[PDB]
């Protein structure tokens, strides 16, 4: 039926007719970056004696 | 996002005693909310609809009032199968937001 | 005489991947859009994801919008979801519901699931 949708009509004889595309989407969707250099201490400004 | 708050979350009345539980809305949800019961251990089942339509197969001592942000889930009476934990959910906005929920116990 | 049996709960690593089922008999099914409800062992019930009835809009929390998707299979009667890259904060009991909803799904009566206990360790 999707062939005859195609041709617009409803006899479709013999051959190969081509019809639509088909195009497999994606599963995960990762997101990588690099570790962490320096981390600017909060460790002595919120916590200074 | 519609955040719900739930009052009182804790709560220990006796026998005969009557419940009021605040349902308060971030957003206006006009009269879509529905008012859960779960009791300990299983899957939770559905009280109100609608936030005032009782359904049917639950005794008539709960009842639901209030539109717009607040609504009132309200126990006229406590019988000892009333002790469960009370959700509430709102419908207008995807995604729904359950409540908190509030936990009744005895005295 | 409605039955909303569930599986896939069990120990899986941090950032692996489940998939729940829901495998549903009863309600005819197909005719309502249905629901992924999970709750955390100790808090309150969350909010998971919502398929409408033919499987065209699906609509997903805002905490876990990716990680997650929803499918039905209406030839078997199925709900599925994926999970992917779990976190330590998503081990729950996963019920499989069809809300009263009224506004949405259009349903009337109100069928839960057992729930899957998924633990993340
Ligand atoms: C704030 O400062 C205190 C003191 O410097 C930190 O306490 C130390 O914590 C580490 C690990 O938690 C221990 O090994 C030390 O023995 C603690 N020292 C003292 C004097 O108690 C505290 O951790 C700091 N806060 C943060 C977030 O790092």
């Amino acid at each position: 039926s999707e062939t005859k949708c195609t041709l617009k009509s409803f006899t479709v004889e013999k051959g190969i007719y081509q019809t639509s595309n088909f195009r497999v989407q994606p599963t995960e969707s990762i997101v990588r970056f690099p570790n962490i250099t320096n981390l600017c201490p909060f460790d002595e400004v919120f916590n200074a004696t | 996002v519609i955040w719900m708050t739930q009052s009182p979350s804790s709560l220990s009345a006796s026998v005969g005693d009557r419940v009021t539980i605040t349902c308060q809305a971030s957003q206006d949800i006009r009269f879509y909310l529905n008012w859960y019961q779960q009791k300990p251990g299983k899957a939770p089942k559905l009280l109100i609809s609608d936030a005032s339509n009782m359904e049917t197969g639950v005794p008539s001592r709960f009842s639901g009032s209030g539109s717009g942000t607040d609504f009132t889930f309200t126990i006229s009476s406590l019988q000892p199968e009333d002790i469960a934990t009370y959700y509430c959910q709102q419908y207008d906005n995807l995604p729904f937001t359950f409540g908190p929920g509030t936990k009744v116990d005895f005295k | 005489e409605v039955q909303l049996v569930e599986s896939g709960g069990g120990v899986v690593q941090p950032g692996g991947s489940l998939r729940l089922s829901c495998a549903a008999s009863g309600f005819t099914f197909n005719s309502y859009g249905m629901h992924w409800v999970r709750q955390a062992p100790g808090k309150g019930l969350e909010w998971v994801a919502f398929i409408r009835y033919d499987g065209g809009n699906k609509y997903y929390a805002d905490s876990v919008k990716g990680r997650f998707t929803i499918s039905r299979d209406n030839s078997k009667n199925t709900l599925y979801l994926q999970m992917k890259s779990l976190r330590a904060e998503d081990t729950a009991v996963y019920y499989c519901a069809n809300l009263k909803d009224s506004r949405y799904s259009g349903s009337y009566y109100d069928y839960w699931g057992q729930g899957t206990l998924v633990t993340v360790s």
